């Protein structure tokens, strides 16, 4: 396969002048305005394939969960005996920034959990707890204490692993739609008070952990951290890059008071 | 049985790896795809399409004022703006260009930069475009400006004048964060005449600059953007 | 070689080497050919 | 002697002339073209209004200051009240349409100023007041009014700032999508034709906005000496392909 | 010993892989089967099957009589029952068919849904059954009704009215656990004439009426019922 | 007008019917055409057939 | 590839895609065709 050899030009054929209100960007090259050589790419642009660039794990989540005696614990779910998380890609914003390039985007998911131990005070040693992690679909009943009947997950899929180890596997493409919305200027509704943007068109489904061990004499703090990856990925109809810090999950919001973003010279426009 | 032996690397967790995996949903069926206008597959197709550079950065808060760049009517010899070519900060840096070439650690190739003239039809102008390749300093005054790359712009019923800065550099790739020996160059814009306005008109006219990237252009070696940062997750 | 059954299972896809940036470059109806002029 | 300057369109029992175009742009390189049955899911038969919902509607007029920031309409709201389109529209339970686009503003040789014409597909608007407060329903929903950026925050309304997009992004990174400049002193018209772009194959037209078309000035407008010191900029959209399915008792939508 | 390296997720217990093991009892030879009428391969083949929906849910204790819609003789243009379509909750809830989809996170098909009348063979009546499409609100009267899906029942020798409440949607699958977004409409049924008794008779009729869904549906993503639960283990 | 100047009508047609409209909004339903003032200087607008009757009386 | 030799060891079966919903939806003994009348 980047530039051909282009010699002195005298002509009526001028490709450098257009009209940009016309909302093209013509494809001019060096050969069109100044004398060039050829030379070849060498290249062919697979690093910046779509694939690739949402292909690899991100941080979507870190929580935390402990492992302590629940005897007169009124609430389980506050005493992070256990914990669920509605999946999204838009809580941290490393991965959110390079997803919100598109409008629509479809992918299959694949997980990578990894659960380390802490014991911040005084233990004889570090026990050798094992993690449940239940994916919960939307309609199905929720854990309610550490323990309940909804553990038994008989048809709802989950994966016991150690902590300290990483557990991996990898979810279809789950959306109602053809696509997930990165984006979505609609309601669930035409309701004059229900909430805008949010939509469960970017539902991914939701997860709960515990650990399965029962407790020991000293207090044990696991926290997990949920890694994405998209494989077989398809976008659809880029945007402009975020600008402005990110507020909440699933709105465009913007903080207050925030700072220019285009950085001020130091000197004039003429300036170097 | 048949035996094995298991290598350094073992259980390691590599985020870049690419393997297949148990799916948790067996049999599952997605939705069928339907057609939607508009599919990316590359970065490389969509850093061609053209965006604005808020060349005219002296503000104080960010305003649509510093898109334009203003031209003074009868100034002779003098100078419209000057920059240098770090793609991956200062003007360039908000751009859509310079926005994913902060994507990736080093980038080789053309650029395309055009000005599109918004003065009353009535009016006349022309302006030289210069790029001065590295190895000198942003040039001075015109006469130094015009003896490296540069083309006379004459403003006329073809509203905008495209300027390619062709890849000039001994070494294939350059950083895109700013880096002296990969360094690129300046752009510079003086009057070759100067800007004329017809009766009854007044004050200064406006020029809108573009940035995209020729289809010589190379990115390689993904990294972390510094354009995007948090202190804590967000929560809906 | 793939182990699983499914196809989310497998892994990631390989280059579109699609590349087409004409519908966001030139998106205009009448076709605009460089070196004509512009706005005729 | 055809020039990428004058043009007609003709829709329905509706002509455009332009004597001063700039070509016209087509989104994503797609013309508007009804549901194929691969990609259809509703087993209704649609209806097709054809020529009396696909005629050119021209909205009510805006006036290009020195002052301006920018005006945004939402579509299909915009024609919400439109002719048959619109009543087609509140009857159905589902809808889809692509649309043509014609934005005019004309000036003298002596003028000065450029707008930036530009469609955005599914343009989330984002709440001034930060953290995760919602934008409510009537703010999105301008009707032929659209949004004035240039008006005050409101409360549950959308931020207005342009520099932002009303959504956290920069006002020059818009040129990456579909959209056209009006230039005084080279084009007096933008077209942009839009072909429907969803994730599904047919949506519900009230509660979701599919574009926002967005006119912004860019270059200030300047007027000769002593002139009025103002342009009037006006709006005539047309829908097209328009089919609408799953008839019934006629929505009612706040406010 | 061939070398091998083991990847993230080794040693997990994921409960949907599908994979070999040993048998506990090598060598064992199980019963042969002999034919059994009956042999179910799908969910989908059993909820085409229509069972009695528990329409009139007004009682205060499940009783015999929630499956008996009542009709009054001589009444004009008033309705007759209304309930919106939210399969897995509510009336359908316990039904085969709710009972089923509450297996499953997403539906999508047409429902079929069939009154079958009971009163005195000289009696006579017309009906009227409205499905109402997602966007408007569960009607009000007649007149509001009949401008969706109807169908005018007229009551006769044919003693039940099968209507079908086509897949109206955008989004090409629901939630089976309600949700708005994704909500699916409402079904009301009206007098359109009247029910009128003969001589000698007297007091209500009623209706059964039935769901199943045609061969058109879809259900996926599999996951728990909140139809049953336990708080410590059965034993003998 | 002076070829320096520049507008911009839209000249509507309202078939038998209807009041004469009474504002632009009115009248853009109805047949019509956005006439641009330019170098060609002349618009024709046609008034199309709209008829139930296939005659009307001149008087 | 069955690494093992007796048949429970297998993984799970495949799909039946066998489905006839007619001995639970239309067990009647007389052959009743749509569009005719259900009694003559």
């Amino acid at each position: 396969t980047a530039s051909i050899s282009s010699g002195p030009k005298h002509t009526q054929k001028v490709p450098i002048l257009t009209a940009n209100e016309t909302g093209a960007t013509m494809p001019v090259l060096p050969s069109d305005s100044i004398e060039t050589r050829t030379t070849y790419m060498h290249f062919n642009g697979s690093e910046t394939d779509v694939e690739c660039f949402l292909g690899r794990a991100a941080c979507v989540h870190v929580t935390e969960i402990q492992n302590k005696d629940a005897t007169g614990i009124d609430n389980h779910r506050e005493a992070k005996l256990f914990n669920d998380w509605k999946i999204n890609l838009s809580s941290l914003v490393q991965l959110r920034k390079k997803l919100e390039l598109f409008t629509y985007v479809r992918f299959d998911s694949e997980y990578t959990i990894l659960a380390t131990a802490s014991q911040p005070d005084s233990a004889n040693y570090s026990s050798n707890l094992v993690v449940q992690a239940m994916y919960v679909p939307p309609g199905a009943p929720n854990p309610k204490e550490w323990d309940d009947y909804t553990w038994q997950s008989a048809s709802n899929p989950s994966v016991f692993f150690k902590v300290g180890d990483t557990s991996r596997f990898s979810v279809p493409y789950v959306g109602l739609a053809s696509a997930y919305n990165c984006f979505y200027d609609g309601y669930s509704h035409d309701d004059a008070e229900t909430q805008y943007g949010i939509t469960v068109l970017a539902h991914m489904g939701s997860m709960a952990f515990r650990i399965v061990n029962e407790h020991d004499e000293h207090k044990t703090l696991v926290k997990i951290r949920v890694y994405h990856r998209a494989k077989h990925v398809e976008a659809w109809i880029p945007r402009a890059p975020r600008a402005l810090p990110y507020t909440s999950i699933g709105r465009t919001n913007y903080p207050k008071n925030t700072e220019p973003v285009i950085k001020k010279r130091k000197g004039d426009i003429k300036s170097y | 049985g048949l035996p094995t032996t298991t290598l350094p690397g073992s259980g390691q967790f590599l985020t870049t790896d690419d393997r297949q995996s148990p799916s948790a949903l067996p049999n599952y069926e997605p939705t069928p795809r339907i057609h939607i206008p508009g599919k990316v597959h590359n970065l490389l197709e969509i850093i061609q399409v053209d965006t604005l550079i808020p060349m005219n950065n002296t503000h104080t808060k960010d305003e649509v004022n510093s898109y334009l760049i203003p031209l003074n009517a009868n100034r002779q010899n003098e100078q419209v703006f000057g920059t240098n070519l770090f793609i991956g900060d200062g003007v360039f840096k908000t751009t859509l260009l310079g926005e994913i070439v902060q994507y990736y650690t080093h980038w080789s190739g053309s650029l395309r930069f055009s000005l599109m003239y918004t003065g009353p039809a009535l009016s006349s102008a022309k302006l030289i475009l210069a790029y001065t390749p590295p190895g000198a300093r942003g040039p001075q005054d015109r006469r130094e400006a015009m003896l490296g790359t540069h083309v006379v712009w004459d403003i006329g019923l073809q509203s905008t004048i495209v300027m390619t800065i062709p890849w000039t550099s001994g070494v294939q790739f350059r950083y895109t964060d700013p880096d002296t020996y990969t360094s690129a160059g300046f752009l510079s814009c003086w009057y070759q005449t100067s800007l004329i306005l017809p009766p009854e008109t007044t004050g200064q006219v406006y020029l809108l600059s573009f940035i995209s990237a020729c289809p010589d252009f190379k990115l390689r070696l993904m990294k972390d953007t510094q354009t995007i940062s948090q202190t804590v997750a967000l929560t809906e | 070689i793939n182990y699983y059954k499914d196809a989310a299972s497998t892994s990631s896809a390989g280059q579109s080497l699609s590349m087409d940036p004409s519908k966001f470059t030139e998106p205009v109806k009448d076709l605009m050919l460089k070196g004509a002029p512009a706005l005729n | 002697g055809y020039s990428d300057r004058v043009q007609q369109i003709t829709l329905g029992n509706s002509t455009i002339t332009t004597q001063e175009a700039a070509n016209a742009v087509v989104c994503y390189a797609e013309w508007p073209e009804y549901l194929p049955d691969v990609d259809a899911s509703d087993v209704n038969k649609t209806s097709k209004p054809d020529t009396s919902v696909c005629r050119f509607y021209t909205l009510d007029s805006k006036t290009w200051t020195t002052g301006s920031k920018g005006w945004c309409w939402k579509l299909p709201d915009a024609l919400k009240d439109m002719g048959v389109f619109g009543q087609n529209m509140f009857f159905h339970s589902l809808g889809r349409s692509g649309y043509t686009v014609h934005v005019q503003c004309n000036a003298t040789k002596f003028h000065s100023g450029c707008l930036l014409v530009v469609v955005i597909p599914e343009h989330q608007l984002a709440s001034h007041e930060g953290g995760n407060v919602s934008v409510k329903y009537t703010f999105t929903h301008p009707g032929e009014r659209g949004i004035d950026l240039s008006s005050a925050n409101e409360v549950g309304g959308p931020v207005k700032d342009v520099l932002y997009n009303m959504n956290g992004t920069l006002l020059g990174n818009l040129l990456i999508f579909p959209h056209q400049f009006i230039n005084l002193r080279t084009n007096n018209t933008a077209t942009i034709v839009i072909p429907y772009i969803n994730s599904v194959p047919i949506d519900s037209m009230t509660r979701h906005n599919n574009v926002s078309l967005m006119v912004i000035p860019i270059a200030p407008l300047t007027v000769p000496t002593g002139a009025t010191p103002s342009l009037p900029i006006t709006v005539t959209i047309a829908p097209m392909c328009t089919e609408f399915s799953g008839i019934r008792s006629k929505s009612i939508v706040p406010q």
